[PDB]
């Protein structure tokens, strides 16, 4: 069939699975583990399918897909069959990632281009979004995701500072989070965490926290730095999943739903599973 | 939230598939808003409300000139954001004919 | 974008940018002169509005928006405004302006409190981010504005002083009344609508003054219950001061609006407040209106 599966995610009911390939098709599949019933094909892009993502149920089951065209062509089942419900193109230069935000964060659509620019819009059925962009990195953004959870501002007016936080990863070895500001022009950058000597690849935040927020920033320097935020709002300190160069070229590194079990996809086609050890460092569970 | 699921994703089927002969499904629509809060009505009805004024005017026959106007002016706006949502649009035409 | 097209200059002053272009008066120097004019401005004999206007300094939107964009008036064919104004003013595409204003304010890029104002000027619901935190008084205020704007628009529409040209975005032409507003206000804010001083605030506007005098007497009958004797009349002592006093005034005004009996029971309640204290000098002045 496909000789190569690049990456492949699932919906939020766990009945569908969307395969990003490289022959420009998005094959929507039905998840039954290894076997799948191919229900649809959506060819209509240029070059490798880098990323697709499924919408959080309360803003459809919308599927926003990016290829090397540098455009997100959004697909939506209208009539029980796939069609095109939208188009985007404010940044073209290859859209690498294409994410939907948590329920509380809204139907925000995270675009991250390799021109050092990043869009952040809203999905509308009546149309209209205001074009808000903030510059992340400079040599490009090879992956983007979504910050942990929305915060609370207390007082008499909620949703003031922090709020929707955007985490990105450029090719200039720099990983950091934001803080949506409304009193200082562009998004005031936090702290530049330089701990990389080769381009940043994948970034994932842990939807499981205790007293610190974990941020797995992968790189092509064959290590994964785990950024432990001290008391969750403290500084980001250096905690090493492995201190040494793995003889594996690491790609994705995505956390589980519960737990701080992290899967890192090694270049030798072996997905190690890491748990944090007897100390603050990490040891493999497999 | 439940306002949004009949008006932003699938127009009422008790004003599209309803039989016009005896209007039995149309008055199920009416009666199940009598089972949903009326102690706090004017905080969740703004899509559902258009349905309410419509239903009282036609079902129960409350033909007043003022009532007629109130619905029409409101229904121009209403038509102007869900004349392009699927299903909802087809239901507006039924409402107008009635 | 003047500063660099790809890699050019780095200074922010005109002549260190382009030498073609002279230094203008800007920064701190603009700020010093601003202050100077402002001092003069707080002299009129209306130093309370003049001062407010004077601070809306610098940007045109701050002061210009407040100077008004107005509805057409011409005192040459209209004799009734020809001693109130001596010259023609007001844009005749005012209605058209109002609709454009609406579309801007709902979109972000400006501060939330700014947005709620612009929307409110044109006869529309403020921005969502402010609207969620408004109390009873702020919510009420909005909805009364709407009633006035809709009715005016209806009378002008028929004489064809407002056309299709002005419409960029429709507004409705529906009838509304206050009674309906209070039911909106009360379903969003339940605890506050029952708040004592606020009950009386609603009642004058509908002119439900006689009725409300009678309803209070019925409560006093209910007071022989235990739930009632305990509470719902010891919870607002200062609101009973007001109702007795108002009762006297309405019954002088016309003692058949509401009963003498109703006024007389209310006095018995005002008298109980005198009793808590230990006053008895004041009773005969109340006794004449019993």
């Amino acid at each position: 069939h496909n000789e190569l599966i690049h990456d492949a995610v699932l919906d939020y009911y766990g009945k569908r699975l969307a395969t990003c390939s490289s022959d420009k098709t998005i094959k929507i599949f039905e998840v039954e583990g290894e076997t799948h019933k191919l229900i649809d094909t959506l060819t209509g892009h240029e070059g490798p399918v880098w990323r697709v993502d499924w919408a959080h149920p309360k803003f459809g089951t919308i599927l926003a897909s990016c290829s090397y065209d540098g455009k997100v062509l959004i697909w939506k089942e209208e009539n029980g069959r796939w069609s095109q419900i939208a188009v985007h193109a404010v940044h073209s230069a290859s859209v690498n990632s294409v994410q939907w935000a948590p329920h509380e964060y809204g139907p925000l659509l995270l675009v991250a281009s390799s021109d050092g620019k990043v869009s952040v819009v809203e999905f509308k059925e009546n149309g209209t979004t205001s074009p808000i962009i903030i510059d992340a990195h400079a040599i490009g953004v090879n992956s983007a995701s979504w910050a942990p959870a929305t915060i609370e501002e207390d007082g008499e007016h909620n949703g003031t500072k922090e709020s929707r936080k955007f985490v990105t990863g450029g090719a200039d070895n720099l990983v950091k989070i934001w803080k949506y500001n409304s009193d200082a022009q562009t998004y005031v950058l936090e702290s530049t965490l330089e701990g990389h000597s080769d381009w940043v690849r994948d970034v994932a935040w842990s939807p499981t926290v205790l007293l610190r927020s974990y941020l797995a920033s992968v790189s092509q320097d064959r290590t994964c730095i785990i950024w432990t935020q001290d008391n969750e709002q403290g500084p980001w300190k250096k905690t090493l999943l492995k201190e040494e160069k793995f003889p594996d070229v690491l790609w994705r590194a995505s956390w589980s739903l519960s737990g701080n079990v992290l899967a890192l996809s090694g270049g030798d086609n072996k997905v190690t599973l890491w748990k944090e050890n007897l100390e603050g460092k990490w040891e493999p569970a497999g | 939230l439940a306002e949004m699921a009949i008006v932003t994703s699938l127009g009422p089927r008790l004003l599209l598939s309803n039989n016009p002969v005896q209007n039995n499904e149309l008055k199920t629509l009416r009666e199940i808003l009598n089972e949903f809060p009326d102690s706090e009505r004017d905080k969740w009805s703004v899509s559902i409300n258009v349905f309410e004024v419509y239903l009282k005017l036609v079902l129960d026959n409350v033909e007043t000139q003022e009532t007629i106007d109130s619905l029409i002016s409101g229904m121009k706006i209403f038509y102007d954001q869900y004349k392009h949502c699927r299903e909802v649009a087809a239901c507006c035409n039924v409402m107008s004919q009635e | 974008s003047i500063t660099s097209g790809g890699l050019k200059s780095c200074d922010l002053d005109f002549p260190l940018r382009e030498n073609t272009n002279v230094l203008d008066v800007k920064d701190k120097e603009e700020d010093h002169i601003f202050f100077k004019y402002i001092y003069e401005l707080i002299l009129a004999g209306a130093i309370d509005e003049a001062l407010e206007e004077a601070k809306l300094s610098d940007n045109i939107s701050i002061c210009m928006i407040l100077c008004g964009i107005q509805e057409y008036l011409n005192p040459v064919i209209d004799t009734q405004i020809a001693n109130e104004f001596n010259t023609q003013q007001g844009i005749k595409k005012h209605s058209l302006w109002r609709r454009t204003v609406y579309s801007l304010s709902q979109q972000a890029g400006l501060d939330p409190y700014e947005r709620a104002i612009y929307s409110y000027l044109s006869g529309a619901i403020p921005n969502q981010e402010v609207l969620q935190y408004s109390d009873w008084e702020s919510d009420l205020h909005i909805h009364l504005n709407q009633i006035l704007q809709t009715e005016i628009e209806n009378y002008l529409l028929e004489n064809n002083q407002v056309g299709t040209d002005e419409l960029i975005l429709p507004l409705p032409s529906h009838a509304l009344t206050v009674q309906e507003v209070l039911n909106r206000v009360a379903s969003r804010h339940p605890s506050e609508s029952e708040h004592p001083i606020r009950v009386l605030m609603a009642s004058v506007i509908l002119d439900s003054l006689p009725s409300v005098i009678h309803s209070s007497v019925e409560m006093l009958l209910d007071v022989v219950k235990g739930t009632e004797a305990s509470n719902d009349i010891i919870d607002k002592p200062y609101l009973l001061r007001i109702v007795t006093h108002l009762a006297i005034c309405l019954d002088i005004i016309n003692p058949g609006s509401v009963e003498e009996v109703d006024k007389s029971k209310l006095i018995t309640t005002y008298i109980s407040l005198l009793k808590l204290q230990g006053l008895y000098e004041n009773i005969p002045i109340y006794a004449t209106f019993l």
